[PDB]
């Protein structure tokens, strides 16, 4: 599942950000942030959900999610 | 000719491509900071 992000994805990743040379262990250090933040927002993302009484998260909870973590996200919604 | 010098003989008339390392990660920045196509994958994301 965390290894589906690999090799060249964050090779392409870097070179959006403008790297030029990356370390072996970027990677998986890339990884471990990038789990972080998932876990931060879509826990907030989740909480809304609870409180809706609904089992899917629509494309709202994750913008408003984002929004009470100082991410905010234009176009998926008002 | 110079057979018959017997004292201070004339000497004088006779005997794929590579590229270097650097380049290709800059043209690379290049491209992707020109379009705005996602980089992750999309089923291994979800």
């Amino acid at each position: 599942n965390i290894q589906g992000i690999t090799k060249p994805a964050i090779r392409r990743l870097a070179r959006r950000g403008g790297v030029k040379r990356i370390s072996g262990l970027i990677y998986e250090e890339t990884r471990g942030v990038l789990k972080v933040f998932l876990e931060n927002v879509i826990r907030d993302a989740v909480t809304y959900t609870e409180h809706a009484k609904r089992k899917t998260v629509t494309a709202m909870d994750v913008v408003y999610a984002l929004k009470r973590q100082g991410r905010t996200l234009y176009g998926f919604g008002g | 000719a110079r057979t018959m010098q017997t004292a201070r003989k004339s000497t004088g008339g006779k005997a794929p491509h590579r590229y270097r390392p650097g380049t290709v990660a800059l043209r690379e920045i290049r491209r992707y900071q020109k379009s705005t196509e996602l980089l992750i994958r999309k089923l291994p994301f979800q």
